[PDB]
C-alpha cells in the first residue's frame, strides 16, 4: 500500500545504533523490567531493549533512534487483534495495556 | 518452554490468549509468527500475544491444535519464535468436511471473511481448522502454497475456486495419532522397542558412543491375529520417521 523504507543502512552500524537506543533509555533496577517487543513491516527485522515503565513517545523514541529509515516516515503502530490503533502517545503501558504487547509498524 | 496449559475460553484460532510474567521468564517474539511444537512432529504457527484472558504460567491454544499436537487437557505446551517469513497469496478456496452441508458459492469469500480480524491463517499448508460463519464447523486442508515455509497471506487478492469436498479421513488415513498409551498394554515388550528405537530417535550424537547399531533392522514376533499395523505404526509418529509401509 504505503511507500516503505529498504535497507538503505550499513549494516556495521545497525548494532551500533542499536545500542545508541538501548543507552537512550535509561535503566531502573528497582522496577519489575519489561520487555517491549517491537516487529516492523519493512521486512521483518526485530528488536526488543526497554525499561519497565515509560510511554508510548519512548516508543516512537526508541524507534527513531534505533534506525533512520522510519526516523522520519510517518508511521502509526498498533496492536493486533483488539481492532484498536495505538493513539494517546503520552499515556504509559500499564494503562493502556502495552506490557510487552504487539508492536506492529503500520504505514498510512 | 515446558510448561502447563490453560483450559479453552474461545472457539476461534484467529484469538489467542495470552499469560504475560511467563512471557516476561521467556523470551517470546511478536504475534503472527510463533512456532508451536509436539507430538507427531507437528510443527504449527499461530498467533500469540493477542487476549491475555487467563493467568500466568498456562496460555489457551485452538482446540484444532489441543486434539492435534497433544492428547488432551493438561498436556505441556510449548513455545518457539519463528519470525521473518514472507507473506502468501490466498491460500485455500478448498475445504474438506462440510462443503455440501450449504452452498458453495464464491469458495472462499463466504466462511474465511466474517470470521477473521487480520488473522491471514499461518497455519501449514495441508493442516484443519474449523472455520465457517453460521454453523462454524467446517475444516480445509490448504491445496495452494504460493508460500513455501510457515506464512501469513497478503490481504485479499484474487484465486481461483476449484474447492471439491472430501470425506474427512485423510488425518487418520495419512496421519493417525498413536502413541505409547494408544497400544493396549504391552509395556512388556513397548520399553524394550523405546529402548532399541531411542538411538534412532534423532539422535546421531551417541552413535560413536555405540559403534554400530543394534537395531540393524528388528523383527516382531506375533501371533497370527493379534496384528502388528498400528504396533509398527507406533513408532511412525513419535519419532517423525518416513514410515513407507508396503
Ligand atoms: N495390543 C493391542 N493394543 C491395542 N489395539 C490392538 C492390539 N491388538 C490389536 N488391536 C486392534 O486390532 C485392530 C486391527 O489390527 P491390525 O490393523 O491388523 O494391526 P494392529 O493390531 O497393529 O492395529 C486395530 O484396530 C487395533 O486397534
Amino acid at each position: 500500500t504505503a511507500p516503505q523504507v529498504l535497507n538503505t543502512s550499513s549494516p556495521a552500524q545497525q548494532a551500533e545504533n542499536e545500542a545508541k537506543a538501548s543507552s537512550s533509555i535509561l535503566i531502573n533496577e528497582a522496577e519489575p523490567t519489561t520487555n517491549i517487543q517491537i516487529r516492523l513491516a519493512d521486512g521483518g527485522r526485530l528488536v526488543q531493549k526497554f525499561n519497565h515503565s515509560h510511554r508510548i513517545s519512548d516508543i516512537r523514541l526508541f524507534i527513531v533512534d534505533a534506525r533512520p529509515a522510519m526516523a522520519a516516515t510517518s508511521f502509526v503502530l498498533m496492536t493486533t487483534f483488539p481492532n484498536k490503533e495505538l493513539a494517546d502517545e503520552n499515556q504509559t503501558l500499564k494503562e493502556a495495556n502495552l506490557l510487552n504487547a504487539v508492536i506492529v509498524q503500520r504505514l498510512t | 518452554n515446558r510448561l502447563i496449559v490453560d483450559e479453552a475460553i474461545n472457539e476461534d484460532n484467529s484469538v489467542v490468549s495470552l499469560s504475560q510474567p511467563k512471557m516476561d521468564e521467556l523470551q517470546l517474539f511478536r504475534g503472527d509468527t510463533v512456532l508451536l511444537k509436539g507430538k507427531k512432529r507437528r510443527e504449527a504457527v499461530c498467533i500469540v500475544l493477542s487476549d491475555d484472558t487467563c493467568s500466568d504460567e498456562k496460555i489457551r491454544m485452538n482446540r484444532v491444535v489441543r486434539n492435534n499436537l497433544r492428547v488432551r487437557l493438561g498436556d505441556v505446551i510449548s513455545i518457539q519464535p519463528c519470525p521473518d517469513v514472507k507473506y502468501g497469496k490466498r491460500i485455500h478456496v478448498l475445504p474438506i468436511d462440510d462443503t455440501v452441508e450449504g452452498i458453495t458459492g464464491n469458495l472462499f469469500e463466504v466462511y474465511l471473511k466474517p470470521y477473521f480480524l487480520e488473522a491471514y491463517r499461518p497455519i501449514r499448508k495441508g493442516d484443519i481448522f474449523l472455520v465457517h460463519g453460521g454453523m462454524r464447523a467446517v475444516e480445509f486442508k490448504v491445496v495452494e502454497t504460493d508460500p513455501s515455509p510457515y506464512c501469513i497471506v497478503a490481504p485479499d487478492t484474487v484465486i481461483h475456486c476449484e474447492g471439491e469436498p472430501i470425506k474427512r479421513e485423510d488425518e487418520e488415513e495419512s496421519l493417525n495419532e498413536v502413541g505409547y498409551d494408544d497400544i493396549g498394554g504391552c509395556r512388556k515388550q513397548l520399553a524394550q522397542i523405546k529402548e532399541m528405537v531411542e538411538l534412532p530417535l534423532r539422535h546421531p550424537a551417541l552413535f560413536k558412543a555405540i559403534g554400530v547399531k543394534p537395531p540393524r533392522g528388528i523383527l516382531l514376533y506375533g501371533p497370527p491375529g493379534t496384528g502388528k499395523t498400528l504396533i509398527a505404526r507406533a513408532v511412525a509418529n513419535e519419532t517423525g520417521a518416513f514410515f513407507f509401509l508396503i
